[PDB]
């Protein structure tokens, strides 16, 4: 059978200048010319941007899942607080 | 460069920019067209600078076109306002005809005003068939035509300023093509509202026969143009429009930073929910999803933008190989 390997970048450390390139503004984006890089080292960068987008998007969803539970928990307390009055 | 929107309503978007300027959105012919649009030096004509190798760069006029001002205030223009604009419009139309050019467009939308109120012509070298409300009969019939083809359009335009729409506006355009050459000259829908000077000026502009149609220079000596007031009378309507334009920009960004307080509290601390009214708690739960897809969308739209120049570069290299 065929075995596809886990993502190679989960273990490879991500250079800090590229995290700066992701936090950079919409404006300063073409500032960097990529033609000088080789075709293969450039593959090893766009993939780390996906991995960063994922770590960044996971944090977004978790925050909203927590805020969702916090809201639903408190709303259950206002409900139980109310019944206890009547 | 990159600044905000101005409109479209015709071809493509036109944008504002600082380098202040404005920009609009077979090649060797395009190049010589702008190259000749640059030779124009008149205070009654929008100045063209360059064309980014098509993206065009032109002078920025802060009050917009008289068309935008009519739509923003929801008011047509009175008679003194028209006469003042048309005088400045006719000058510079005289100028283009001096340089043996024909504007060929001309409509409330291509008459631009600076904040001082100076009207300036725009869009001459940037125009199976299109809308022919402002076109003269001979231009429609593809008979030959000369400089006074603009004068017909000027008459149609002055009706547009006075009533908010050109003649035949409500009709299907493809019907107008064949009604304009045949039917007699258009007139005002309520002639009694307008003076003898204005109606006669439009009567001299809308002569179906071009050889009996007034020229730019001749119309500069018309009573309707002589009683024209200084550019200072346009100051109030320019202030009205600029305030309406500004007030919706405030409503747009006040309603934008309003949605900012439905996003998740950044510190991750949700103990404060004890201080909210049940109704406020319901509202946040409800807004939760619409705001999460907003954050997520603005996340991918940023990352596919940071990630593309990398991909675009790998693509050129594979071709070279
Ligand atoms: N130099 C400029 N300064 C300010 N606003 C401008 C300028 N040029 C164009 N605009 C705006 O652009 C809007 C739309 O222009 P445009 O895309 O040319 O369509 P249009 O003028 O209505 N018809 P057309 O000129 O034939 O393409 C107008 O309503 C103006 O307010
Ligand atoms: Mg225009």
């Amino acid at each position: 059978s065929l075995l596809v390997p886990a993502n190679p970048y989960h273990t490879a450390e991500i250079p800090d200048w590229l995290q700066v390139y992701a936090r950079a503004p919409v404006k300063y984006d073409h500032i960097l010319k990529w033609e000088l890089f080789q075709l293969a080292d450039l593959d090893t960068y766009q993939g780390m941007l996906k991995l960063l987008f994922m770590k960044e998007l996971e944090q977004i969803v978790k925050m909203y899942e927590a805020y969702r539970q916090a809201l639903l928990t408190e709303l259950e307390n206002r409900k139980q607080r109310q019944q206890w009055y009547a | 460069d990159v600044l905000e929107k101005l409109g479209e309503g015709s071809y493509g978007s036109v944008f504002k920019a600082i380098h202040v300027v404005a920009i609009k959105q077979d090649l060797q012919e395009i190049i010589k067209e702008i190259s000749i649009m640059q030779q124009c030096d008149s205070p009654y004509v929008v100045k063209y600078y360059g064309s980014y190798f098509l993206w065009i760069v032109m002078e920025y006029c802060g009050a917009g076109s008289v068309s935008d001002i009519i739509r923003l205030r929801n008011k047509t223009l009175i008679e003194d306002e028209i006469a003042t604009i048309l005088k400045s419009t006719l000058k510079g139309l005289e100028y283009l005809h001096f340089m043996r050019k024909i504007h060929r467009n001309i409509k409330a939308g291509n008459i631009l005003l600076n904040t001082e109120g100076h009207a300036k012509l725009a869009d001459f070298g940037v125009a199976v068939i299109g809308t022919p409300f402002w076109m003269a009969p001979e231009v429609i019939q593809e008979i030959g035509y000369n400089c006074v083809a603009d004068i017909w359009s000027l008459g149609i335009t002055s009706i547009e300023m006075a009533e908010g729409k050109p003649p035949y506006a409500d009709i299907h355009p493809m019907r107008a093509i064949f009604m304009i050459p045949t039917n007699p000259p258009p007139t005002f829908r309520k002639p009694e509202l307008w003076s003898d000077d204005f109606t006669d000026f439009v009567k001299k502009c809308l002569v179906k026969n071009p050889e009996q149609r007034a020229t730019a220079t001749q119309l500069l000596q018309h009573p309707f143009i002589k009683n024209a007031k200084p550019v200072s009378i346009l100051r109030d309507l320019i202030t009205e429009a600029m305030e309406i334009k500004a007030k919706r920009h405030e409503e747009q960004q006040r309603e934008l930073e309003e949605e900012e307080n439905w996003k998740v509290p950044q510190d991750g601390d949700f103990d404060f929910l004890k201080n909210l009214s049940l109704e406020e708690l319901q509202m946040r739960l409800k807004a939760l999803d619409p705001m999460m897809e907003r954050e997520i969308e603005e996340l991918r739209q940023r990352y596919t933008a940071k990630r593309q120049p990398i991909l675009d570069a790998m693509d050129a290299k594979k071709r070279r190989q």
